[PDB]
């Protein structure tokens, strides 16, 4: 069984990350339908230590900053391994797609929602890799 | 007491009508959209409802005997028949001509029939 | 002939993993479709050693949460490599996909159909590929 | 000139396989077609010795069983390497392209259909690689 | 005993009356769609049935001796013509004039045919 | 943690650039919108030592000069290794992308703008990678 890829790394750095939990919940009292007003609870949490990099390309898509008919939008992207386990959202739940905070190329700090997680399940060392988007600016994401 | 045929029933029974028609004309065989299943070996037929429109205001009322109101509409189906070996273009005509045919309809299309 | 790789590996861990097979029957009476009321029939087994590993790219098709018109859907998929011998459907029979059941990014376990088999019937060693996508979720697939 | 490869291997398995040449010919007396009932005629042979592979990607065209309207189709190709000559069908002629018995991946043995032929005129060796696509099933392909 | 010639005799014999006259007049080789060969050699026509349309409601009833009906519906069949090689512009037109000449049409439609 | 990459290099040449902020301002004493008269403020400052290089390929849409059915307008563009921080613009604020000023195709000088910006957070060294495009001719870019 693998052995070294079994313990943490001693050459290259690595950085903890906050991360909070989500859900949603119904409030309307009358309303009948299950979206009601949403709301959306968190619980806070720490990934043990992680590796944050950007894009690789230079695809229209992936540019920081995209011309709009309104204006200059705002976007952002990532992609980390880490060995803390983070889930995407569940379909017949009440739970949602976790998201951590993490630098962005404003200068600022934004929340980044998990949208792709890779596992190897015949292997055993707990070692992940996600792929993360920048939540749209003036919101919480969905 | 007073009961009747309500939709699900006439639309589920208008399928079977179809199928037994186009099995007993054509001599293919028949396989619905609903589920999906390996491709049959040798010619069959598919059947799909594809569309259905209403029209819009009620024609009759049926007042049970307690006072409950019963409300019938016209509505219009269509299918969509697909033949898919063989000679298909000649399969599908017989199963048109058939309706033409009195003996063969009042099998499946009795008179007084919800379709 | 080849003699290595017509043994067990004794370095990279393998794992086994359940599987079941599949076929289907008509159960209405008088309809006079082939289709009827389907029903499908299980007979279980497991494979003797396999290697699990997900998608290497960040494909918008391979995510695992997509954003659809009604809400957040689930996605997920592997590559697997095996010494057993499992099928796909074939047609004018009764027999449908084998499935085996594996862990998804949800961290439950759920159905993987076999889309894809690769065989070398030249080289003689029984070792196989399989390409599998997970069933959707509250259904036996098709 | 070559030398090594003017002659067999003796490391790698190879395997013979089964062929068989196809005419067609003209059978309604009285229709005024070069069509008329078609019909093929057949005269079987063998390959020296050969080696079969499957396709290498995972293309949605090159899965084995495929979703249409009607049900789960199926599909299957290789690439074959050979010592043999085999020839695609010539226009204005009554030759159709060779065929060649193989096994699929529901467990049984299918006739493939050469497409694609490749030679080397200017080297000498009679080294051949070829392009396979399996029949469609309940039928003798064209 | 009250015998007739059904929808399937008709329909396979209007392609080869087809195929006859486009042989007999432009002079080119023919081919159906049915089943694929290798692409001939010289100019030649390729025939296909691309279309049919149904009349919704038969025209004649016949009754057979011991009283089973046989009913008669009227339809129109497309074909699409399509000469390669040579002048297959011209070749079609002379496909086309063929059908106002008097003695050529009756080798192949003549009076009383089902087409 | 990093060494080597953590100080300045002494093999490749490396050279300063010019740059200058940009901010927006609406003038119009009466009119009811956010633009306005809109103008820009600039305030310029250098990069420490950056390194420019061109573009790789020869894609259409990265030639200089282009056909249009106006006259034969130009473009340019570049990718840059800087040890200085340069920002993209953000949403629901009055900053804009920074610009530095660099030479053309033409023999002259010209404003390129910051489009893609790239950081390694969890790494720590200030080590940056930018991909720019020159400013409309006759324009101040937006």
């Amino acid at each position: 069984a693998y052995s070294l890829l079994s313990s943490r790394n001693r050459l290259i750095p690595r950085v903890e990350v906050q991360c909070r939990k989500r859900e949603w919940v119904k409030t309307d009292p009358d309303s009948p339908f299950l979206n009601g007003g949403r709301e959306v609870l968190y619980t806070p949490f720490t990934a043990v230590e992680c590796t944050v990099q950007p894009m690789r390309g230079k695809a229209i898509r992936d540019q920081n900053n995209q011309l709009m008919i309104g204006g200059e939008e705002d976007y952002d992207s990532y992609t980390v391994y880490s060995e803390t386990l983070l889930f995407r959202a569940r379909e017949g739940t009440e739970h949602l797609s976790d998201q951590m905070l993490l630098p962005d190329s404003g200068g600022g700090q934004t929340w980044f929602t998990v949208m792709k997680a890779d596992m190897y399940p015949s292997s055993g060392v707990p070692r992940y890799r996600y792929y993360l988007i920048a939540v749209p600016v003036g919101t919480e994401g969905g | 007491p007073l009961d009747f045929t309500n939709s699900d029933v006439v639309m589920g029974a208008l399928t079977k009508a179809v199928g037994r028609l186009c099995l007993d004309v054509t001599g293919y065989d028949v396989v619905e959209a609903d589920e999906t299943i390996p491709k049959p070996e040798g010619p069959y037929i598919l059947v799909d409802l594809s569309l259905l429109t209403p029209l819009d205001w009620a024609t009759n009322e049926v007042v049970d005997e307690d006072g409950v109101v019963h409300t019938a509409h016209n509505y219009t189906a269509s299918y969509t028949l697909t033949a898919y070996r063989g000679k298909p273009h000649w399969a599908l005509s017989r199963v048109h001509q058939a309706f033409g045919l009195p003996f063969l309809r009042e099998k499946y299309f009795p008179t007084g029939s919800p379709y």
